[PDB]
RNA sequence: CUACCACAUCCAAGGAAGGCAGCAGGCGCGCAAAUUACCCAAUCCUAAUUCAGGGAGGUAGUGACAAUAAAUAACGAUACAG
RNA sequence: AUACAGUGAAACUGCGAAUGGCUCAUUAAAUCAGUUAUCGUUUAUUUGAUAGUUACAUGGUAUAACUGUGGUAAUUCUAGAGCUAAUACAUGCAAUCUCGACCCUUUGGAAGAGAUGUAUUUAUUAG
């Protein structure tokens, strides 16, 4: 092709969406946004194929521009807005708050949360760098650039972000014994405590994780997300607690 | 070109159709069970062949094998559920001993003849094709329906049928009227 | 008699309605029209007839029962707001829009496409030239 | 927006909704859940609102009071806690739970009307705070819920509030005198119903009382009150309309009443005259003239003249049925002044 | 004097009676709705006195009595009206019996010290045999074969009877007059129990 | 839970 | 869009203008085969965007290429013969 | 609605038209399948951050649509006159923060000293 694509075939869509094959010929193409296409779930799939509030995409469109849906504390009107991991979706009319966390199988799960919990997020630190005028800033998965970070924050740490102000309430350093969520690979959705970080200079680092059942596995660092300390997650976890 | 939707043939032509005893046998089977043509006989024979071939393959496996136990138990369960295999012959060697006739009486046509709802096999098929017979809630017009034990216990005339308690047929009401006039 | 039953009732305040599955048993009867259902549902849920939508009804093989989908809006105004136009026309809440077949519409669109401006001047010019 | 666009969907500002909004629950012909009752109005609506509304504050409210609303005797026996729980949740002013709660307030009054009188003062104060609270967060629906709740209470307590109608508005003076035009407009309509149900006698004890209050925005609010109480439908006027005006004229012509009252009556007359047809205004016209004829005196001569100038000016002479008799009144006025008038 | 006021009046009188009878009032109101919660809420077995029970065996006319049904009026909390069909039947307890003699009989059991007293009856016979012989024409007013079971409507307005004749007639409680006949629509659907 | 109605 | 190479259409002969097997419908024998149909209601995509559009797609039409199931009768009586 | 204010043809602006669809002639690490890097790059749009350095608002240095005059056999062909607008075209405008005596009051005020865009190219310094 001579440019970016604009159509997504249903069979080519991410498998974790559980889109019905005979329903049609095309699936929602997630628009550009905080999350990547294969690791994002567009709002239409949530409001129709998951919650079943909407019976068709046009209903979803009406719903969105009625401004009942708030993604991350902000109203979004795009049908294919790419909501992803750790995202908060608020429906005031239903008095419902959802956090996007993959289940053990690896699909995004409909996890209801409290308003006090909906008020914040966790953001794993991808980048820490000095911007123009010598102002330090941090970049997380969802593309949030937060200026004036605490100096102790480094890459692979997890900063607790308040939605109303978009500021770091606290942070977690990446270290052995910390509670961790897998966001990729065959172990996507599993939860466990860190044991050891294998470091390979010039290559992908590998992290060993032990579950509550003492079973151990190894995963690339890119699919690692610190969510708290052992036994003290900073978010409510889905049913099963990322076991198996 | 969409990925093809799976379909299968339900019968296979016999190895030597014209052999005399085979003709006599299909004659006997059809007349006993009132089959329309040999195609039903071939379908039943194909199904038996697949089932008993699976049974033979499983028997070839050594005992206590996870595969032998699992699929053998599944096959025995299905066969007893359909009523072909008796409860006291729940062993693969008896599955190997099945015959087409057994599936044949497990055809709904046979039971609707058999329970006394119809005097004869052909009258039974006439009743089935004419929507006079109900399994539980459901009216069935397929003579080839394979009846389960729970199912055979529930065979009856349908509520809508003139024989099941409804009003008389068009012919009966017409004759009654012409008698009245 | 005819018995109407509602199941899988989900309140959808987001669309401001209640969605559910309709099961109707109608022994010794062909079937039930949508208006008749909408009536019964209106008295059952204590809402206006216009706030009730019913669709997708399939009678089971052999008859005596049918299954479909039902929506009950909390108000008539919100119903007119959300409910599909074609179904509004079905219930008479909206008037059918009269339009040409797509062939004539597309032809007319192309015909306008060849014309630049209002074209009144071309009209008066060809008038004086004739 | 007199001409409507072809768009199925159209933006409407908060002010636009407020202007179109009118507090008159009777005109709403939509089927009401509380119509069909087995135990009580409250339970009928209370059961429905559990199904529809999923707001948090409504959720704890339902759990707190679900046990005590199963039967009407239970409601009466537990009336105090029902009101205490109800007022508490309204004070949070959570818009997502307001609509179920406010409707239940009206139905609560419906179940035990005479008994709600002891709750009447507190309930109105709660609504006043809410409607004032409704200002900072703009929401037409909250205003719609608030004023209908007030109107429903008036409808259920239509008899009791009428005997002490002065007390009822004394609670509502801040709203009628509030800076916002629409709160006074909406508040006036709710009272207009009660005024429209007031006996001629009890009306006079009212029509006097508001007049000394006139002696900021009270003048405008009262003008809206009486014109709304008088107007019933397009190009028509209420049946009691003549009785209300006949009372108003007597106090206005009475010397004890302030001159501002007569100016109000002139303003009221013009509003009803422009709104009403010729035919509907004839009985209203009729009981004007004899009152002037009966009460014509030197002391009240100026006041009679002022209203008469309003009558001749109002819609020119189109609305006036008979000009000749106005001449007769003019002749009598002179035979009995202010030269400018 | 609107119906809401009437409910308010009936509710107010009801509470006064409970206050006259008597915490306690709160408990009784909960008990009035205990039936809606489908759990056992009537624990009175230990309080029963079987040894002092006044036993009596009142006989009846017909041979092989097959079933009995009793009607007890119950006050409805929602409307504060007794389930009695009419004012005359206020607080009157009725029992209905049938036998294999094709006769339905009603008895009055209001007085516990006294014993059931016959009021009215209806008897069937060969007069009611259907001529058509087609089932759907089984709409004859009376029985023609053994009666097996009876049920009395909770409204006290009807009593329904069935048996080996493949039919269901509902009778008026007051006069035992048949108002409707419901054929079973099965050659071998004979009524065995009614609830 | 739903509701039930019967007519005619 | 410029010039060049070919093709070919108009004219008052001075000039002017012309280029899809994508969707349908055709030719390729003189021997032979699905409709130049209806809709953007659905799934998706573009826009000053709910509302506009999309021969993307959808619906319907035809037919022993294949494949699944079954009608074209069922129940009695009587007479006459070997 | 005495600036206009509802709706709104046409026209100027803005965005898009590199998506979708269709055929298999070609090419044997050429694409391709897996795999790695961009500290060697461009990137509409989305999302989160990010710019204190005549003005009670400047010009036509401007025209379309629109009015009217005409030519041609003739076009999504045309020339002459006359208008009129912008998120189109050009032009463009008495503050803050530090060191802080007095250690006056001991949060605090405070003399004075100072300091204060961004973009491109080259050079240099720190890192």
């Amino acid at each position: 092709a001579r440019g970016p694509k604009k159509h997504l075939k249903r069979l080519a869509a991410p498998h974790h969406w559980l889109l019905d094959k005979l329903s049609g010929c095309y699936a929602p193409r997630p628009s550009a946004g905080p999350h990547k296409l294969r690791e994002s779930l567009p709002l239409i799939v949530f409001l129709r194929n998951r919650l079943k509030y909407a019976l068709n995409g046009r209903e979803v469109k009406a719903i969105l521009m009625q401004r009942h849906v708030k993604v991350d504390g902000k109203v979004r009107t795009d049908t294919t807005y790419p909501a992803g991991f750790m995202d908060v979706i608020t429906l005031d009319a239903t008095n419902e708050n959802f956090r996007l966390v993959y289940d053990v199988k690896g699909r995004f799960a409909v996890h209801r949360i409290t308003d006090e919990e909906a008020s914040y997020k966790l953001g794993k630190v991808k980048k820490v760098q000095l911007g123009k005028k010598g102002v330090p800033y941090v970049v997380t998965h969802d593309g949030r650039t937060i200026r004036y970070p605490d100096p102790n924050i480094k890459v692979n740490d997890t900063v607790k972000i308040d939605l109303a102000s978009g500021k770091i309430t606290d942070f977690i350093k990446f270290d052995a014994g910390k509670l961790v969520y897998v966001t990729g690979g065959r172990n996507l959705g599993r939860i466990g405590t860190i044991v050891h970080k294998e470091r390979h200079d010039g290559g992908f680092d590998l992290v060993h994780i032990k579950d509550s059942l003492d079973n151990t596995f190894v995963t690339r660092l890119n699919n690692v997300f610190v969510i708290g300390e052992q036994g003290k997650p900073y978010i409510s976890l889905p049913k099963g607690k990322g076991i198996k | 070109p969409r990925a093809p939707r799976t379909y299968s043939k339900t019968y296979s032509t016999p190895k030597r159709p014209y052999e005399s005893s085979r003709l006599d046998a299909e004659l006997k089977l059809a007349g006993e069970f009132g089959l329309k043509n040999k195609k039903e006989i071939y379908r039943i024979s194909f199904q038996l062949s697949k089932i008993r071939r699976a049974a033979r393959d499983l028997l070839t496996r050594d005992e206590k094998d996870p595969k032998r136990l699992f699929e053998g138990n599944a096959l025995i369960r299905r066969l007893v559920r359909v009523g072909v295999l008796s409860e006291d012959k729940k062993k693969l060697d008896y599955v190997l001993a099945l015959k087409v006739e057994d599936f044949l009486e497990r055809r709904l046509q046979t039971q609707v003849y058999k329970l006394g709802l119809a005097k004869s096999v052909h009258h039974a098929r006439v009743l089935i094709t004419q929507r006079h017979i109900a399994v539980g809630k459901q009216i069935v017009n397929i003579p080839s329906f394979m009846v389960r034990l729970d199912s055979e216990k529930h065979i009856d005339f349908a509520p809508t049928s003139p024989f099941g308690g409804a009003r008389p047929g068009r012919v009966a009401r017409r004759n009654a009227a012409r008698k009245a006039e | 008699a005819v018995t109407i039953r509602t199941r899988k009732v989900i309140s959808n305040p987001l669309l401001a309605r209640k969605q559910f599955v309709v099961d109707v048993l109608h022994p010794n009867r062909a079937n039930v029209s949508k208006d008749e259902l909408r009536e019964k549902l209106a008295e059952v849920y204590k809402a206006e007839k216009d706030a009730v939508s019913v669709f997708g009804f399939r009678t089971q093989f052999g008859g005596g029962k049918s299954v479909g989908f039902g929506l009950v809006y909390n108000s008539v105004a919100e119903a007119k707001k959300f409910e599909p136009t074609y179904r509004l026309v079905r219930y008479g809440l909206a008037e059918k829009v009269e339009k040409a077949s797509r062939q004539q519409r597309k032809q007319k669109k192309n015909r306008d496409k060849k014309i630049f401006g209002t074209g009144k001047r071309l009209a008066k010019k060809v008038a004086r030239r004739n | 927006q007199t001409t409507k666009s072809s768009k199925r969907y159209r933006y409407s500002s908060f002010k636009a909704r407020i202007d179109d909004l009118k507090i008159e629950p009777a005109r709403n012909l939509e089927k009401r859940v509380h119509d069909y009752v087995e135990s009580s109005h409250f339970l009928a609506s209370f059961d429905q609102w559990k199904e529809i509304n999923l707001s948090a504050k409504f959720t704890e409210f339902a759990a707190e009071i679900e046990h005590d609303v199963q039967t009407l005797p239970q409601i009466l026996y537990h009336d105090k806690k029902i009101f205490n729980s109800l007022v508490s949740f309204i004070n949070f002013h959570d818009e997502f739970s307001l609509q179920p709660l406010l409707d239940l307030l009206a139905q609560f009054c419906h179940d035990l009307g005479p008994d709600f009188l002891k709750f009447y003062e507190e309930a109105i104060k709660t609504l006043i705070n809410l409607l004032d609270a409704a200002i900072e967060f703009e929401s037409s629906n909250v205003f719609e819920w608030g004023f209908n709740c007030l109107a429903y209470i008036f409808k259920y307590l239509s008899k009791f509030l009428v005997k002490k109608l002065v007390l009822t508005c004394d609670l509502l003076i801040p709203l009628l005198s509030h800076s916002k035009e629409y709160l006074s407009r909406f508040s006036a309509e709710a009272l207009s119903f009660l005024v429209r149900k007031c006996p001629v006698s009890n009306l006079r004890e009212f029509v006097r009382s508001v007049f000394e209050k006139l002696e900021t925005n009270l003048y405008e609010g009262l003008l809206i009150l009486f014109t709304e109480s008088m107007t019933s439908t397009q190009e028509t006027l209420h049946s009691k309309a003549k009785a209300i005006m006949s009372v108003l004229l007597h106090e206005a012509l009475t010397k004890s009443s302030p001159e501002r009252s007569v100016s109000l009556l002139s303003d009221i007359w013009m509003n009803i005259s422009k709104y009403a047809s010729i035919e509907s205004l004839l009985p209203v016209y009729e009981v004007m003239y004899q009152d002037f004829n009966d009460s014509l005196d030197a002391t009240n001569i100026d006041r009679i003249l002022k209203v008469l100038t309003t009558i001749v000016f109002s819609e020119s002479g189109r609305k006036i049925p008979d000009w000749n008799k106005i001449t007769i009144l003019i002749e009598r006025i002179m035979s009995q002044l202010s030269q400018d008038k | 004097e609107n119906p809401a006021d009437k409910r308010r009046r009936l509710a107010k009188q009801y509470l006064e009676n409970l206050k006259s009878e008597a915490d306690i009032i709160a408990s009784r109101l909960k008990e009035d709705v205990a039936e809606q919660q489908g759990r056992v809420f009537r624990y009175f077995g230990d309080k029963l006195l079987i040894s002092e029970a006044k036993q009596s065996f009142t006989r009846v006319g017909e041979n092989n009595l097959t079933c009995i049904s009793c009607f007890q009026p119950v006050l409805n909390k929602y409307t504060f009206e007794e389930s009695s069909n009419g004012d005359k039947n206020k607080g009157r307890l009725f029992a209905y019996t049938v036998s294999k003699d094709l006769q339905l009989t009603k008895y009055d059991i209001t007085d516990f010290s006294k014993r059931p007293k016959k009021l009215k009856y209806a008897k069937g016979g060969a007069k009611y045999i259907p001529t058509s012989k087609h089932e759907y024409e089984n709409t004859t007013e009376g029985h023609y074969d053994e009666i097996l079971t009876v049920a009395a409507s909770p409204d006290g307005k009807y009593v329904v009877t069935g048996g080996r004749d493949r039919k269901l007639i509902v009778w008026s409680t007051e006069s035992l007059s048949p108002v409707k006949v419901i054929p079973t629509k099965d050659r071998r659907g004979e009524v065995l129990s009614l609830a | 839970k739903g509701k039930n109605l019967s007519f005619k």
